[PDB]
């Protein structure tokens, strides 16, 4: 498994390395570095989103182009952590505008519709089009939950949650109150969150069939970047959610599906 | 601990802070105003930020950033000094009064669309237009306990203020969960919520206007009607997976 | 079950050895394709099945649907053999060419878990839908992994540990990354005007579709559809229909 | 690994009923019953204690009598409900009388010395001899501690014990409460408990050497089997126990051994 | 619940026994001995095992396996009836006193190298003879504690017979911990640990005797001295991995 | 290290190479009775480590301690090469036929970790015990497994967990089932009369021996001791001499 191989710790420093040095050495037709100025662009006007074009990544680095597609989770992951030291080495300042640079991935080669979509896609970084027709507000979710301890006051470490399952605590150093646990609200860490509900495109759906819809979710930046009736294209992790309601409503075992988005751009 | 320092730094900025010059002459500003509202009957002082920052920059930055702890302080600075102020007071009026701090200040407004969630449990200031409005209700502040088979009561209990509850406890200290509330030993506020939607002109282009739950608390109700253009300060807080609802906990209304 | 292995035996043999006139192994060009992605059903004629053996032929007739997974394991281990595949990659069985064909009328308690076949016109269709058909199960007491956990048609779970300690009541949480999941689809088709009796409604029944076996017949097309006949669950109970092969005429 | 193959539940079922039919129908040489005989004599005293000779079990059951000295703890817990199942079949009112037949096992082919004992002989059934130098008093041990939640007011199942280890409580079904968790006294189940020192025999032990000595555990009826100053031939399991004291004094990492006494035989 | 029934039941028993027959007189043997010893100033009585057992089978049966909780219900039911028989009670003794029972029978003495792992909590009847005995300490029975910093107070507090204590609280419901007792709200009782060695004959041949610590409470204490052959029935109990000491809290003591 | 697997690879090949005057490899034949249990220790001479390669001998000699593991694998290939035996099972070297001769004076703190070889006169021994060398650490946040933990002369736990979630701080069980235990003695020795210098009393030292050289020399034995120097643990440090091979003259 892709997975397994890039979890290796020499293997993602390796990575962590390569991608450091394609951002740092990564000349334009014109010999121009681009990220350079792509940085500037970027903390000159606040933001904490960084583009980063597939074709000339594959151009520098065919290894980390097939491995990215294969793991978008950690590869993406690995590939924040070096932005953030690059802009924190170009700009020393921007610890303050900004705690987490995001990268955004452009021109996948690969494209596909909503109703081709398969099991064969779990966990993979896909690319779709379509039409929106929800949007909901935004609201906060939890992003690192800072637990506390009844018995002692002292308060546990982070707990990352993901959007496929509810966090639990951990283990106090002595005293074991696994039950009194709570949250603070002064401490813990907080993200927006929009769930977006895109379907096919009103030309493209075949005469015959009916279109399709899947949902997708936004976050941080990503937040309202898209009006409902807008042509968008669509770039994310397909991911596979536990949906015990449909199981019950069509008597047999069946999961939801949803597109946690990565990179939407408005046609 | 340091909560009777913040206290005590309280207390002196109400009871020493003057206004004027010696050109012309001093008058103590919030002393005279906080004797002049008790005598009235009314329980409230409007405190400003820019003169709380001028006394001691700290204290204002530890309200701007923590609000709540550092606001129920200096409301009990407000109610010792009102308490000393007036120490001589009427048979009959023994028991001192809580006060009620309302906030005021002369920063430039923020937006609805600009509340990231990096802003939660931090003052924020937000204009808007009232929207709706609901039935003034009741929230309590001090609750009485008592158990259902040894009768065992647990008076004095206090009530975050918010739409925040109170769990209740298990062991008797008698089945399990065996207290109930007492009726007439409960002291109760008033609570009203309203609905605030972004200004006509802050709203995109092709995009209906966004809104926000506001709460308002004892001599904030009833000053605000559906159709009024107001200036809210109040705290961001919060009341799918792992989604809370947020709201705003109003500290101070300017109707324009 | 000593049935389903000779049964089995019995099919990987004709996988291996069935021959036209041209004297080539047709399933060995048919796994060709197997080994590559987007592939996960083979075919078969029933009538070369009888032409090799009628007995076997006539044994998969009688419990179709309980040596079904039997004939599933066999391709795998034919196209696995053929060539390299991962291991995980699951198979199935179309069957095709069943002259006996039926009458919705006709379908009964008794017909369940044999072979038909049945025409209808498509009425609705659903989206897919991923199906969980073999889930991880693990104790929370002892952390033993209860691996391949088939679901009947419902969310199944045992009381029972993998290591001999622990009898979990309800504990027992599941896994994505270890299970099976299969494309779902939901269709209901209704009776044709040529099969309406005279003074009777269409009795509208329900097409279960799994594998490449989706989104395959579009609303309002004349369909055959091959397969065996379910309960679908005081019990309640409810019958339904579970086609392994779809053809238009 | 032996073990591996014994804790296979065919394994153990096909193990059981061996035992079963060796027990029922085991003619001597003469053909008369002897295990019908033993269980009389057994029950007519009120013992709970059963010998079986290796000897015999080795020509009725080879297989077995090879998986014994390799895995002694499954294989005589296996032979205990089996002697229990034939007992109460021939007795059924002996379950007043006693709750647990055990069984003894005598005439171990191989035979050792305290010297000669290695890392080799861990965790096997062995035999040696020597001379009793201590004897502490019988004191009560835990046997299977009945767990209670305060939460709940209900108490956990039997946990059993070893005497390698300190056993912790499981998991109460919904109200987690591992904090408040204690022992009942009137429900618990106890065992009785002794620990003799052996060393080696006066006139076996070599000259220029000194004589060795080694621990031994007896529980249940074996309590009270010896004398300071008794020559006993001690078959048991060797194990080994964690000792940090030891590590500490000898400034390395050592543990100490101690062997599980399962038959005494007084010469 | 059940505790009130057997409680009832024991008062019962208290109430009813009766010895003789209708040719010579009948009478009430327990009544009249509580009442005689409660007037004489000794708060104790000797209850027989067979006498308990023809009232009532099923009361002896919970004695000889649960002795805890059945004793201690006896000795409330003991304390009820003595306070009923003596209703009108001089002035200043209208606070009754708590009695102690004693429990004698006739069974054959079993020995201390018979006493199993079973046999734990359960009546048993062991003989022998004393070598050892301590002075007379103190054991509390009713305890108060008061929190360090808040002076709350928790009275009454009741704590189990024999050796054993009570878990202090954590929670101030003010520090961790922070509860002390307070001295002089204890009531406290005689208390003394005896040695009993196993009979001279019953010890087998080339072997030195076994020992048993005893635990004696209230009237049992300073009754028998070091070189007194004793009859002893008492509680089994308990006080390496896993080990546990066991003494015998004593109920009864028969001097030979 | 390429120092550490030049030095096994050379050595392998000395062991699958060396050859007297029969032309005959002899420690194939000493990996026979390897094959044996109750036999986890080889031997060599080191003369014939010189013969063969005298650049390798002197390599041995500069950092014998340090290479030994290496040492130990190598011959574990080999002899599990040789025949068939249980992955778990152990092997040690033991260096016999040692020239340089040293003095227990002579120790210092420089010739740490380097070949020796001393005499002196058994004073007393110890029991056998076991001592553990490598144990097995699980996390009790996570439950990975970290194997393989060598233990330096005391318990030493790490506080990384095997997998890159957790990073435990004490919490780290011991499992003796994937833990590997050998034989652990220890014996005090006395500097002998003929060493003995005017007017000094002899500097008695301590001695570990491991493997098959367990209760090997008695008390008042006159025996020579080949093995390295090692200190045995502000840092209290202590010195201590850990002998491979015991022979007596
Ligand atoms: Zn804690
Ligand atoms: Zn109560
Ligand atoms: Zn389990
Ligand atoms: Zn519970
Ligand atoms: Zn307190
Ligand atoms: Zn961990």
């Amino acid at each position: 498994t892709v997975r397994e191989w890039v979890s290796m710790a020499a293997t993602r420093l390796e990575i962590y390395h390569r991608f450091k040095n394609f951002l740092r050495t990564h000349v334009d037709e014109h010999g121009h570095n681009v990220f350079k100025e792509k940085i500037s662009d970027m903390c000159k006007e606040n933001k904490e989103s960084l583009p980063v074009n597939y074709e000339d990544l594959a151009a520098r680095e065919h290894v980390l182009a097939y491995f990215l597609p294969e793991a978008p989770a950690e590869m993406l992951k690995i590939f924040d952590e070096a932005a953030k030291e690059v802009v924190l080495v170009m700009y020393p300042k921007y610890d303050r505008i900004a705690r987490e640079i995001h990268v955004r991935i452009s021109h996948l080669p690969l494209v596909e519709e909503l109703r081709s979509l398969r099991q064969l896609h779990l966990n993979q970084l896909i690319r779709t089009s379509g039409v929106v027709t929800c949007c909901t507000g935004v609201l906060p979710q939890l992003s690192m939950v800072k637990y506390n301890c009844n018995k002692c006051n002292f308060i546990l470490g982070p707990f990352f949650q993901s959007q496929n399952q509810e966090v639990r605590p951990g283990s106090c150093p002595e005293c074991q109150s696994f039950g009194p646990f709570e949250i603070n609200m002064e401490e813990t860490v907080y993200q927006n969150y929009q769930r977006i509900t895109i379907q096919e495109s009103p030309g493209k759906v075949a005469a015959g069939r009916l279109p399709r819809s899947k949902d997708a979710i936004l976050l941080a930046d990503l937040v309202d970047s898209c009006k409902p009736g807008d042509e968008i294209e669509l770039t994310g992790i397909y991911h596979n959610n536990y949906d015990g309601s449909l199981n019950t409503a069509n008597g047999f075992p069946v999961f939801a599906t949803v597109i946690l988005a990565n990179h939407i751009t408005k046609k | 601990a340091k909560k009777s320092q913040l206290k005590k730094r309280f207390r002196e900025f109400l009871r020493q802070y003057r206004i004027g010059t010696d050109r012309t002459g001093f008058t103590f500003k919030y002393r005279d105003e906080l004797k002049r509202h008790y005598n009235l009957g009314e329980y409230w002082i409007e405190v400003e930020m820019e003169d709380l920052a001028s006394f001691d920059e700290d204290l204002a930055d530890y309200l701007y950033k923590q609000p709540t702890e550092h606001l129920q302080l200096l409301e009990e600075a407000a109610q010792e000094v009102a308490d000393e102020v007036t120490r001589p007071r009427p048979a009959g009026e023994e028991t001192i009064q809580e006060i009620q701090v309302m906030l005021r200040s002369d920063a430039n407004p923020a937006n609805i669309r600009s509340l990231k969630s990096e802003q939660m449990s931090h003052l924020v200031k937000i204009p808007g237009i009232i929207i709706a409005a609901t039935a003034v209700r009741a929230k309590a502040t001090k609750i009485s306990i008592q158990c259902r088979s040894c009768r065992n009561t647990i008076g004095n209990i206090a009530v975050r203020p918010g739409l925040e509850g109170y769990a209740m406890p298990r062991k008797c200290n008698c089945p399990l969960d065996p207290y109930f509330i007492i009726p007439d030993k409960c002291k109760c506020v008033d609570f009203q919520t309203l609905k605030l939607q972004e200004s006509p002109d802050a709203v995109p282009h092709g995009e209906l206007p966004r809104h926000m739950q506001l709460y308002c608390d004892r001599y904030l109700c009833d000053k605000v009607v559906p159709g009024n253009r107001v200036t809210i300060m109040g705290i961001y807080s919060i009341r799918g997976v792992g989604i809370r609802s947020s709201y705003i906990r109003v500290v101070g209304i300017q109707v324009d | 079950d000593e049935l389903s292995d000779k049964c089995q035996k019995l099919f990987l043999e004709f996988l291996e050895e069935c021959k036209g006139k041209d004297g080539s192994n047709l399933y060995v060009s048919a796994a060709e394709e197997l080994i590559r992605p987007e592939r996960n059903t083979l075919a078969v004629n029933f009538t070369d099945i009888e032409y090799y053996n009628q007995q076997l032929a006539t044994t998969i007739q009688e419990e179709y649907y309980r040596v079904y997974p039997h004939l599933c394991r066999a391709v795998r281990s034919f196209a696995r053999q053929m060539g390299n595949i991962p291991a995980n990659k699951e198979f199935y069985i179309a069957f095709s060419d069943f002259p006996a064909r039926q009458k919705i009328r006709e379908l009964s308690s008794a017909k369940i878990g044999t072979l038909l076949r049945i025409s209808g016109q498509v009425v609705r269709t659903h989206p897919v839908h991923p199906e969980l058909v073999s889930g991880t199960f693990l104790c929370m007491d002892c952390q033993s992994i209860v691996k391949d956990v088939e679901q009947q048609f419902r969310y199944t779970q045992p009381t029972i540990c993998k290591n001999p300690v622990c009898a979990n009541r309800r504990r027992f949480t599941l896994d994505t990354n270890k299970s099976r999941f299969v494309d779902f689809q939901k269709v209901r088709i209704q009776e044709t005007q040529a099969e309406l009796p005279r003074g009777a409604i269409p009795r509208s029944v329900e097409i279960i579709l799994r594998a490449e076996a989706v989104e395959s017949a579009m609303a309002g097309d004349r369909c055959d559809f091959t397969g065996t006949l379910i309960v679908v669950p005081d019990l309640s109970y409810r019958l339904a229909f579970l086609a392994c092969y779809v053809g238009a005429t």
